[PDB]
């Protein structure tokens, strides 16, 4: 469906003017009839974008109350109800059991199923946002006359005007212009002014000068063009379409959710039915064998755990949004963690984007300036009188402003008035020789030639600020070679001296190497005006050449590019560390794109392309061989024509890369591709051209400061203060919470165990019950639900910046190791507790071990009000079952107290808890607000009645501390014999 | 004692109860305390 | 395989045999350490059955016995339930002075065979003969209800004295030797007769305290036959016996605790 928008456009901008109009019935001078326009309307529809259909939040509800375990849980609820229907039907039983157990049951599901519901959120309004950027009203030409109409009835063919200030309100074809600049940044990511004119100037209409676009705007001239495209059919309206109609997909975390339902749903229905038919046989009326499946189920599925994922997602997102980093959707907590590969934009995410000055060229030697926005680095002269030489005509021949009230924001984030290089001297002389505006009252402008197109230079005439002159100095700046083509002297280290081929070399040299940085370099060069021959009343003509302009003092060199941010080049050395690719996806040019690859560390010292060895070795380019450049630069106008089995080569051949001029759908196309190679991709961006791979990557974090609306739109998340470090930890964060999810996952189903024996030794032994099933639901929605969340506050126990990112198909979240220690091994010495302290509450009440078995026959008789025990007492039916009952408490408190230890083992999967140790408050916290929660349900008054709880007499908590201290010495000794030994066996079998 | 050994079936369970519900409590403040060493 | 290798899926059997052996082991050391603990005469809690049940031989559907009189196999239910009881009070059970011991005829006071020691042999139980129940195939119409008071080792049952006014007030108060029984229903529309030793609606003391299975089998516990030749036919009468005593108390949930619920229809 949308493989048509992932190609690139084909246009129309070849064409004449006059022939442009046969194709649109149009007029360029009258424009269209009123009627024309409105035939036209009806024709191709409003221009206009329309979103796409959304699911409703209703079925987004509803399809979570049918995903395994809300499945068996409801089977359970409607089975409490059909035992319910069998009774009320059958033998009048006035009790509420199997009723109100069907009723909590269905609570458990619905409020899970918001748990749910808040996990998997997809706050998306991409279309909403593009549709923000057409202007409300547009100024057409109709019947020879202009006027505002809804721009929405905006149609093919008529006549557009616009003007700096306003929106491009439909893709355009210029048909006449005067000084028109356009902001292209939609379409490219860079927001440098671009003409506007009638002539075609490039074969790619996304390059050409005679086509303007929609989601773009006029910044200054005025224009007149014939509408080509409207709505949905103009060029970033089919942007809008790929980002807003692209399929969000599951995320990693919400894949390993769905395989351990899968795990624990197929035990839950293997055991369920396994022992359903072996009650049968055991001669089990159908009234009782649903009545125990209903256990069956309470006890497999752990009711909490679904709900302690979300939790543990939350607190962890609430962490990041206190480091400047906000997650929009709960689940692009962990995906960060699990990210292989990121595609970076540059222009506002690895780059400041604003022009700033990089370095200069005085006294035969290059200096670098500070490029990072807090300005982290050093001086680089400040002697030199040279310096203040050049420093005066950066300041003096420039004509860049701040904007007003900025004088309390730091210099090099303040608003101004101006060209990005006139912008970028400014604020350069600004920072390291204080007041510009200083500067320009000392010395009063007299004349002044603009920069011109054809004079390649900007000149100015002040009035010296040095008193015992007072007298006329002309400063000005432009190409270095036509400052050069101007020059007598050289300002060097103060005085000056003939331009000898010499030092014209080493400008040369200087200029060379600043241009390879993809640096924009100028020229820098002032003249003292002789006295005699220049009154302090001379009148300057600045229309015609009143002064000479060669012969002149050529001062310096300075260049200046859109540099990294501060932290940008240390965050991509530590994603590429954890063993992350990073590649660049950029619309700007290759030379800029290359050079800013290497500043921040894509493209790493030594490495070259296939280009680079050819110039090296001065030999054909198909001459090298491609396999011996692990680096790669791809332009946008190649990889056009290159099939997606070629990219994936490129990709696959190569470390470091770097894909320039792309445009947005080129983008999505190279996140797909490392996606097809099966990599988890996140992708970083800030403009809206962005949004498409935003939305397809698994994870797209947008700037907060200087991204787009659109690009905000498409993330998962935002980071607010635009600090790229913020990706380094939250790969860190999203590592971490993989594993402490492990932890607390193995440490819920650890008690599954202790709940399921009791249920089957009822079956196998004929035993009174050990543990009811409301007394399940004290456990996994009461008393472990607070230790299992507290898990998520585990530190690391090794650096996991140092790993490799996880094999999303090989390493699981749950996996056959887990349930072996949790099943097999410590659930198991659980479950034993349990049953102790069963045994020791009956056998002290006067029912000893051995006379119990096959007893529950006339133990449940309700109508034996005469049971004997191994004393010969006699017991009526109540006062059997309060004993009963008790024993439900003491084996509840007998998991509380074994899931004690299993707290603390869970707490590390290798480490010892004497070497991670106790610095987890929450964790404490669970310990006694577990312990607190089970006194309270068994010493609270008439909660004998409400969950059948009784009070414990102080010995009965005691019973199984042997248990939990057997559980913590067992784990221990495990851990000391996998560090002891890397090797594998108790590895491979037990490490989570 | 001999016909007088009514206390061989008697158990304190009012003063059990408010010893547990003392302990609960106190256990319930403890935990507070230390989660509230930071917040 | 599914899993591993041959190797490794030996390797995991030979672990949880010897893992889960362990564990039984330990289990059970700890089930011996808890017996270790424990007395052999006497249970070390007796607060769970301190006021004791009142349980009859009809084996109440729903503590209710309904049949028709014109009927023969509407009653032979209650009768088989009715017959297992009396059974065990039978003379030939009851030979030799071992373990058995004639004891007063009449309600009498309290017996002390010591401690709940083994420094004796079997402690020597009263006999009770079937035959000082009167009148009770069993009563075909109009039934011959058999009561019982719950066993518990060491216990005392009683009887309530006549300081003050009382139920059945002052009639053949045997103060000092009889437990009571006296059951009702306004709704009196039957005719109560109670049968029992020394032919008292009451338990003989003489066969108390109860030293337990292991210091007294073949014990017999007293029985109280309780006869309702009601004139009244083919309706629910709500009968409950209820038994007096300083040591006896009741519960709104336990319905058995001291008491009885008898829903008798004789729907001929
Ligand atoms: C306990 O006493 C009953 C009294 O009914 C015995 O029942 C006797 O059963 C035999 C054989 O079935 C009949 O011939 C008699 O008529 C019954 N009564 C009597 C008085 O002998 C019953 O057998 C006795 N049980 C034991 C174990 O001795
Ligand atoms: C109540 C008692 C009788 C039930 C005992 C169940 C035992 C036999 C179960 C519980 C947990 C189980 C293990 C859980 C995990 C694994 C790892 C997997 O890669 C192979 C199977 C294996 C090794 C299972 C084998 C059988 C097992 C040990
Ligand atoms: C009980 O049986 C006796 C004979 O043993 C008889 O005289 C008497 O009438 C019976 N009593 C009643 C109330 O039927
Ligand atoms: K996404
Ligand atoms: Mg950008
Ligand atoms: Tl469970
Ligand atoms: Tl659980």
């Amino acid at each position: 469906l949308d493989e048509l928008k992932k190609e690139v456009s084909m246009d129309d901008h070849k064409l004449s003017l006059d022939e442009l109009h046969n194709k649109y019935g149009t007029d360029l001078t009258r424009g269209l009839t009123n009627a024309r326009a409105k035939e036209i309307l009806a024709r191709d529809g409003p221009n206009s974008l329309t979103p796409p259909p959304t699911t409703p939040e209703w079925i987004k509800f509803c399809r979570q109350l049918f995903g395994g375990f809300s499945i068996l849980l409801w089977i359970g609820a409607i089975l409490c109800f059909l035992a319910y229907g069998i009774q009320a039907a059958t033998e009048d039983e006035p009790a509420n059991d199997n009723l109100y157990l069907g009723v909590v049951l269905s609570t458990v599901v619905i409020v899970t199923g918001c748990f749910s519901y808040y996990q998997e959120a997809k706050s998306s309004r991409i279309m909403d946002s593009f549709k923000n950027m057409v202007p409300q009203q547009a100024l057409v030409i109709r019947d020879g006359e202009k006027s505002t109409i809804n721009a929405e009835f905006v149609v093919a063919g008529d006549l557009v005007e616009v003007k700096g200030g306003d929106r491009i309100p439909a893709d355009l074809r210029i048909i006449s212009a005067h000084g028109c600049k356009v902001d292209n940044s939609s379409l490219t990511g860079e927001s440098e002014p671009q003409t506007r004119s009638p002539e075609f100037s490039s074969e790619n209409p996304l390059e050409t000068r005679n086509i303007a676009f929609f989601s773009t705007n006029c910044v200054e001239g005025t224009a007149r063009g014939v509408v080509v495209y409207t709505g949905d059919r103009t060029v970033m309206g089919r942007i809008a379409t790929l980002a807003s109609g692209l399929e969000v997909g599951r995320t990693p975390i919400a894949i390993e959710i769905e395989h351990f339902i899968h795990i624990i749903t197929g035990v839950a229905v293997f055991l369920g039915v396994s022992f359903f038919i072996l009650s049968l046989i055991l001669g089990y009326s159908w009234l009782e064998a649903v009545i125990f499946l209903i256990g069956i189920i309470v006890a497999n599925v752990p009711e909490g755990l679904l709900a302690t994922v979300t939790v543990c997602l939350t607190l962890t997102a609430k962490r990041m949004a206190r480091k400047n980093c906000l997650v929009k959707n709960l689940e692009a907590v962990e995906t960060l963690g699990s990210t292989s590969t990121i595609c970076s934009d540059k222009t506002g995410t690895l780059t400041q984007n604003r022009m700033t000055v990089a370095h200069m060229w005085f006294d035969n030697q290059i200096h670098e300036a500070d490029t990072t926005e807090n300005q982290s680095g050093a001086a680089f002269d400040k002697t030199s009188a040279t310096w203040s030489a050049l420093s005066r005509i950066a300041a003096l021949c420039n004509r860049a402003v701040f904007q007003a009230g900025q004088d309390n924001v730091p210099i090099l984030k303040r608003s101004v008035a101006g060209d990005a290089s006139e912008s970028a001297l400014l604020k350069c002389i600004e920072l390291c020789c204080g007041s510009v505006q200083g500067m320009r009252d000392r010395n009063p402008k007299i004349v002044e030639i603009p920069f011109n197109s054809t004079n390649k230079y900007q000149l100015s005439i002040h009035e010296n600020e040095k008193s015992s002159e007072s007298r006329y100095l002309l400063v000005m700046k432009g190409a270095p070679e036509r400052i050069l083509d101007r020059c007598s002297t050289i300002l060097l280290n103060g005085a000056e001296e003939p331009l000898k081929e010499d030092m014209k070399e080493a400008f040369q040299n200087a200029y060379l190497e600043l241009g390879g940085l993809g640096e924009r370099v100028l020229g820098f060069c002032h003249f003292a005006l002789p006295e005699d021959k220049y009154n302090e009343g001379y009148p300057f003509d600045a229309d015609e050449p009143n002064f000479p302009t060669t012969d002149l003092c050529f001062v310096g060199l300075m260049a200046m590019i859109d540099p990294p941010r501060a932290a940008v080049p240390d965050a991509v050395g530590k994603c590429r560390s954890a063993g992350i690719k990073v590649i660049m996806v950029t619309g700007d040019h290759p030379i800029t794109a290359k050079a800013i690859a290497k500043g921040v560390g894509i493209i790493s010292e030594g490495n070259e392309t296939i280009e680079d060895i050819a110039a090296r070795l001065n030999i054909p380019i198909g001459q090298v061989n491609p396999r011996d450049a692990k680096a790669c630069v791809v332009h946008g106008s190649d990889l056009k024509d290159l099939s997606t089995e070629v990219l994936d080569d490129i990709l696959h051949y190569h470390t470091e890369i770097v894909f320039a001029r792309t445009s947005p759908q080129q983008k999505l196309i190279i996140v797909e591709g490392c996606q097809r190679q099966g990599a988890i991709v996140a992708v970083t961006g800030d403009g809206v051209n962005d949004s498409p791979a935003l939305k397809k990557a698994d994870i797209g974090v947008a700037m907060g400061i200087s991204g787009s609306d659109v690009s905000k739109q498409a993330a998962d998340m935002i980071l607010l203060d635009d600090n790229f470090a913020s990706i380094v930890t939250g790969v860190e964060e999203g590592r971490l919470i993989f594993d402490n999810l492990k932890k607390s996952i193995a440490y819920t189903l650890t008690s599954n165990i202790p709940e399921i024996t009791p249920f089957l030794v009822f079956i196998i032994g004929n035993v009174p019950l050990p543990l009811g099933t409301v007394t399940i639901l004290c456990i996994d929605l009461g008393t472990d639900m607070v230790p299992a969340i507290s898990l998520a506050y585990e530190q690391a126990e090794s650096d996991i910046m140092k790993r490799q990112p996880r094999n999303p198909k090989t390493d699981k979240l749950v996996n056959e190791r887990l349930i072996s220690m949790a099943y097999g091994q410590i659930g198991m010495i659980q479950a034993l507790g349990g049953f102790f302290s069963y045994f020791v509450i009956l056998a002290e009440n006067g029912f000893l071990p051995m006379d119990l078995i096959g007893k529950r026959v006339r133990w449940d008789d309700r109508w034996i009000s005469d049971v004997e025990d191994s004393f010969g007492q006699q017991w009526t039916y109540e006062q059997r079952k309060i004993v009963e009952f008790t024993c439900h408490t003491s084996f509840f408190i007998s998991i509380v107290v074994v899931q004690w230890a299993d707290l603390i083992i869970c707490k590390t999967r290798r480490n010892s808890i004497f070497q991670q140790g106790m610095k987890n408050k929450i964790l404490i916290f669970g310990l006694f607000e577990e312990t607190a929660l089970a006194a309270f349900l068994s010493y609270c008054p008439g909660t004998d009645v409400a969950l059948r709880m009784y009070p414990l007499k102080p010995s009965w908590w005691f019973c199984a501390f042997p248990y939990s201290l057997i559980i913590f010495l067992y784990d221990e000794m495990r851990r000391f014999i996998i560090r002891r030994s890397p090797g594998g066996w108790v590895e491979q079998e037990t490490y989570y | 004692e001999g016909p007088d050994n009514d206390e061989r079936f008697t158990y304190d369970y009012y003063r059990l109860r408010v010893v547990g519900l003392i302990v609960a409590a106190v256990l319930c403040v403890i935990g507070i305390i230390i989660l509230l060493a930071g917040k | 395989f599914l899993g591993r290798t041959g190797s490794s899926w030996f390797k995991i059997f030979l672990f949880y045999l010897i893992f889960y052996g362990c564990l039984a082991g330990i289990f059970i050391g700890t089930i011996q350490v808890l017996l270790l603990t424990l007395s052999d005469f006497e249970p070390k809690y007796q607060d769970r059955v301190a006021p004791p049940g009142l349980s009859h031989a009809p084996y109440a559907i729903k503590t209710e016995i309904s049949f028709s009189i014109s009927n023969p196999k509407s009653y032979e239910s209650f009768v088989k339930s009715m017959h297992k009881l009396m059974d065990l009070y039978n003379e030939s059970s009851q030979a030799g002075n071992s373990p058995f011991e004639d004891c007063s005829d009449t309600p009498a006071d309290y017996i002390k065979r010591g401690d709940l020691d083994d420094s004796q042999g079997q402690k020597k139980a009263c006999r009770f003969s079937r035959m000082w129940l009167k009148n009770c195939g069993y009563a075909e119409g109009k039934p011959c209800v058999v009561a019982k008071l719950n066993r518990i080792i060491g216990f005392y049952p009683k009887p309530l004295k006549n300081t003050t006014d009382l139920p059945e007030e002052l009639q053949a108060n045997y103060n000092q030797y009889v437990l009571p029984l006296r059951c009702a229903a306004r709704e009196k529309i039957g005719s109560i007769e109670y049968f029992g030793l020394g032919g008292y609606a009451g338990f003989p003391l003489q066969y108390y305290p109860y030293y337990g299975k292991r210091l007294q089998k073949k014990y017999l516990q007293p029985l109280l036959a309780i006869q309702f030749t009601n004139l009244t036919q083919n309706m629910e009468l709500r009968i409950e016996c209820k038994v007096y005593g300083e040591n006896i108390d009741y519960s709104e949930k336990d319905r058995f605790r001291g008491r009885f619920e008898v829903k008798i229809e004789v729907k001929s």
